[PDB]
């Protein structure tokens, strides 16, 4: 199976901006390279063929180009009807595959996260499991790092983050950190802080509390 | 000039089986193809294969041969596609797709859902409010299979709520967080309830938030 590869899985555009969404092939594939658009909910619009042409009812903002093995679709001048997600596809040979998507997004100033952390429901404390849960809300660019840091130590393996689509309205993202324990394991421990790095943020916030108020 | 229209979306059980149709409208000539692709939520696409109508001709992906028959029929100027033996690795978008002279057409695309043989309900337990706004919420834990739903105030509370995508913990249950930030000045006037739905298990959960 010959992949395709977008390796830029985000990026940032405003309105009336030019970007270059690329795709890498790992066999050459000559001009058999098409391209895709998908917004949330429905169907994908082909839009290349050829690597260079377009499809009818494309407008000619969208312009393709490429050949062997690397493979770019630009979008000049970019309108708000063109935030979508953008996936290349080979059909060169079988098996015919498409890439992963590289999603458009809207670009605005730089806001830092409001953060928040959630204590464990005594609720929950009784299900011998207990969740602490850390928010990040609606900042903006995508990139942020949490570190959970229990009784100062950093943690790995035990946290799972979760990420909102960007915003229509004000073009934020949020974003969610919970730290799973057992409730034997939290009650040996004191201090539970989120640690969060961000570019709009001046230096690293850590938010924390202690066990038992 | 060409139209894709497909079957309705399927709700099926595991082992079973399902066809799904699309039917092209718009052509003269039987000189077109149809292509089948697949697209889990949150997932790019996989090309099945696809079916001439000229001469009925046929490629399969081979890691579908066994899993997807296609057929056509002239007649009805309608493609299908079988789904065989479903397992929870076939719960997925189906869309068809077909070319006519320089454009480019897509079915609206038809769900199909294989349901759990074992269904659990969220867990849903309160994120407390411990500058001048506060953050509160829900957490939706140790739910299966796919989607929950949550609302705040019955609907009456919607700016500021985030309702985080579903990750599949270690458990293979899938966990959540609904947050809200309102105005800190509110907690001690305002009632907060998550409204949580999960219908593989008719669950209706409504959880009260209190400071
Ligand atoms: C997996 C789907 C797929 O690969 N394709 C496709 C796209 C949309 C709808 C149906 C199928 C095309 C197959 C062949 N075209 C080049 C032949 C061509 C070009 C321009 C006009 C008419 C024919 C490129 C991709």
């Amino acid at each position: 199976d010959i992949v395709m590869t977008q390796s830029q899985k985000f990026m940032s555009t405003s309105v009336g901006d030019r970007v270059s969404v690329t795709c890498k092939a790992s066999q050459n594939v000559g001009t058999n390279v098409a391209w895709y658009q998908q917004k949330p909910g429905q169907s994908p619009k082909a839009l290349i063929y050829s690597a260079s042409y377009r499809y009818s009812g494309v407008p000619d903002r969208f312009t393709g180009s490429g050949s062997g093995t690397d493979f770019t679709l630009t979008i000049s001048n970019v309108q708000s009807e063109d935030l979508a997600e953008y996936f290349c596809q080979q059909y060169n040979s079988y098996p015919l595959t498409f890439g992963a998507g590289t999603k458009l997004e809207l670009k605005r100033t730089v806001a830092a996260p409001s953060v928040f952390i959630f204590p464990p429901s005594d609720e929950q404390l009784k299900s011998g499991t207990a969740s602490v849960v850390c928010l990040l809300n609606n900042f903006y660019p995508r990139e942020a790092k949490v570190q959970w840091k229990v009784d100062n130590a950093l943690q790995s393996g035990n946290s799972q983050e979760s990420v909102t689509e960007q915003d229509s309205k004000d073009s934020t993202y949020s974003l969610s950190s919970t730290l799973t324990l057992s409730k034997a394991d939290y009650e040996k421990h004191k201090v539970y802080a989120c640690e969060v790095t961000h570019q709009g943020l001046s230096s690293p916030v850590t938010k924390s509390f202690n066990r038992g108020e | 000039q060409v139209r894709l229209q497909q079957s309705g979306p399927e709700l099926v059980k595991p082992g079973a089986s399902v066809r799904i149709s699309c039917k092209a409208s718009g052509h003269t000539f039987t000189s077109y193809y149809i292509y089948w692709v697949k697209q889990r939520p949150g997932q790019g696409l996989e090309w099945i294969g696809w079916i001439y109508f000229g001469n009925i001709n046929l490629k399969y992906n081979e890691k579908f041969k066994g899993k997807a028959t296609l057929t056509a029929d002239k007649s009805s100027s309608t493609a299908y596609i079988q789904l065989s033996s479903l397992t929870s690795e076939d719960s997925a978008v189906y869309f068809c797709a077909s070319e006519d002279g320089p454009g480019a057409y897509w079915g609206q695309g038809t769900l199909v859902t294989v349901s759990a043989a074992s269904t659990k309900g969220p867990s849903v337990f309160p994120l407390a409010p411990s500058g001048g706004t506060a953050a509160l919420g829900c957490l939706v834990k140790d739910y299966f299979p796919e989607p929950v739903t949550v609302s705040w105030n019955s609907g009456a509370l919607t700016s500021g709520v985030h309702t985080f995508p579903a990750v599949l913990q270690s458990s293979g249950l899938y966990s959540l967080s609904s947050v809200v930030t309102v105005p800190s000045s509110s907690l001690g006037t305002q009632t907060y309830i998550c409204n949580v739905n999960h219908k593989p298990s008719n669950t209706k959960v409504d959880k009260r938030v209190e400071p």
